């Protein structure tokens, strides 16, 4: 559900901005059970279609986006799909450098023990980070 | 004007005002809800109030931190003082607000004064209620009452003189 | 029911005193009440003795449970409204308005009432709610 | 008792309710006196 | 956030505040810069200003 929610779902809704307890929730998911550890990397996709379409909020969004981050993400099949949302939000032109540079160096962290699919995706997303934000280049 | 005659009665621009007038003495949407009430965005609100499922309203209501009920109840109270037609919906989300954050209104200085607005407009549709029993006692009578109570055949002279 | 509506015709022609004990009686149903009237009251006598009598049970107990009573007052002012006020039994008035006294008063109850059976109803949810 | 002018001892009914408040009320009673009001 | 003084108004004093949710409300600073009024815009408001 969650993986077609954004596109096969969202735009035939009469009013799609009912979903949202439904994706907070799914956004805010923890469990014991592993397998149900990947919820908010896909419910992150409809909670930011929400979100664009009507200008709708998550609280604290980026300390729980870098929350998120972590040696599971570099393996999930969906890594893909969650940088993708990863360049928009840290596209955003009022970040501050500390803020840029946690995600940077967590990153670097992460792919010491990643697949090199992973370390593929990171390199090049690291370089149009650094790019974006010059004053990372200590 | 003629000295004779007497001044008339003018209104001009003064303020009407009553007695009662207080103010200087999933599928759930409560992300939403909150988010509005915390804004004032009307728009946004609105959207959030047009939810006609009661157990909506209940769940919504249910999650939704007891200090922003507060405000959603005084604000409530506008939308209705603005739109009476809509005081049936309304009261539902009036009604469940109060039962179920119902001790957190106990535990608050004071409520006339932030909830005068509702016990004002609660009022008036109270003062009403006597008159239309009446009305429909007299218009339960009368329903009452009254529920309980050539071309064919056409012969033509002049068709048949001419055949 | 054409048994206890013969007898009730019986005793409205004899003035017995068992008229409120046939209009009590359970066998009354509101389609039979309403035949009752229209057919069998065709003298202005026999509406005023029942008037009389049903005003003044209502008068002494407005609150009794049993709703027969009330609906064949109902009923019998709704059908022959026409034929009771052109009584002019000055009595009749008279029971008229301790009938309006005492349903007067109820009025007043009611609207203090309404309150109150909501109070007790989050109550009841509420606690409801607590045992969830 | 009042289970067992009126309304001036309903308002007084209603007065002890709040009294008593939300938590001292028991279920069992409340449920009878919801049905005798009703 | 802009601020305008000594205008015509019954206010002496009005405090205009972007919020980015698409909203801009009017503070009073004489009653402890309190919700006095608000509008809603269509996006995210970044700048606001009054003559």
């Amino acid at each position: 559900i969650l993986l077609i929610l954004h596109k096969r779902i969202i735009p035939h809704f009469h009013t799609p901005t009912k979903l949202m307890d439904f994706l907070t929730d799914s956004y805010n998911l923890q469990s014991s059970n592993k397998n149900a550890g990947v919820v908010p990397i896909l419910a992150l996709n409809g909670l930011f279609e929400l979100m664009k379409r009507f200008n709708l909020e998550y609280p604290n969004f980026y300390m729980k986006l870098y929350q998120i981050i972590n040696p599971d993400l570099m393996h999930v099949k969906y890594r893909a799909r969650f940088f993708r949302l990863m360049d928009v939000f840290l596209s955003s032109t009022h970040l501050s450098a500390h803020l840029v540079a946690s995600f940077i160096k967590k990153l670097a962290r992460l792919t010491l023990e990643s697949p090199p699919s992973a370390i593929v995706t990171v390199i090049p997303f690291i370089y149009n980070l650094i790019r974006k934000h010059p004053n990372c280049m200590i | 004007k003629d000295l004779a005659s007497a001044t008339n009665y003018v209104e001009g621009n003064a303020r009407v005002t009553s007695g009662d007038n207080f103010k200087h003495v999933t599928g759930t949407v409560t992300v939403i809800l909150s988010q509005a009430l915390q804004s004032n965005d009307h728009s946004l609100l609105e959207t959030v109030l047009n939810n006609r499922d009661e157990r909506v309203i209940r769940d919504t209501i249910f999650r939704l931190k007891p200090a922003l009920a507060v405000i959603l109840l005084e604000r409530l109270a506008e939308r209705i003082a603005r739109q009476t037609h809509r005081q049936g919906p309304l009261n539902v989300w009036v009604k469940w607000c109060l039962i179920i954050h119902g001790g957190y209104l106990v535990s608050i200085p004071n409520l006339m004064s932030t909830l005068s607005s509702l016990h004002s407009t609660l009022k008036r549709r109270s003062d009403l209620l006597p008159r239309l029993l009446a009305l429909d006692a007299r218009l339960d009578c009368t329903i009452n009452k009254f529920k309980t109570l050539e071309d064919d055949v056409e012969y033509n002279e002049e068709l048949d003189d001419a055949g | 029911q054409v048994e206890i509506a013969n007898i009730l015709s019986s005793h409205l022609e004899a003035n017995s005193t068992e008229i409120l004990d046939d209009l009590m009686s359970g066998s009354w149903t509101e389609p039979e009440i309403k035949k009752f009237i229209l057919t069998k009251i065709n003298t202005v006598d026999h509406l005023s003795k029942i008037f009389l009598t049903i005003s003044k049970s209502i008068t002494q107990n407005p609150w009794n449970e049993e709703n027969l009573l009330p609906l064949w007052l109902k009923w019998l002012l709704t059908l022959k409204s026409g034929e009771l006020n052109s009584i002019k039994d000055k009595h009749t008035k008279k029971n008229c308005k301790h009938l309006k006294s005492a349903l007067r008063s109820s009025e007043e109850i009611l609207p203090v009432l309404l309150g109150i059976q909501g109070r007790l109803e989050m109550l009841r949810r509420q606690a409801k709610l607590r045992e969830d | 008792f009042i289970t067992s002018q009126s309304t001036q001892l309903f308002q007084l009914l209603s007065l002890v309710l709040d009294s008593i408040g939300l938590f001292s009320l028991e279920g069992a009673l409340l449920e009878n006196l919801t049905l005798y009001i009703d | 956030l802009d601020y305008v003084e000594n205008f015509d108004s019954p206010m002496q004093s009005a405090l205009i505040a972007s919020s980015l949710d698409g909203h801009v409300k009017v503070f009073d600073p004489l009653d402890n810069f309190q919700v006095k009024f608000g509008w809603k815009f269509s996006g995210p408001v970044l700048s606001c200003a009054v003559s």
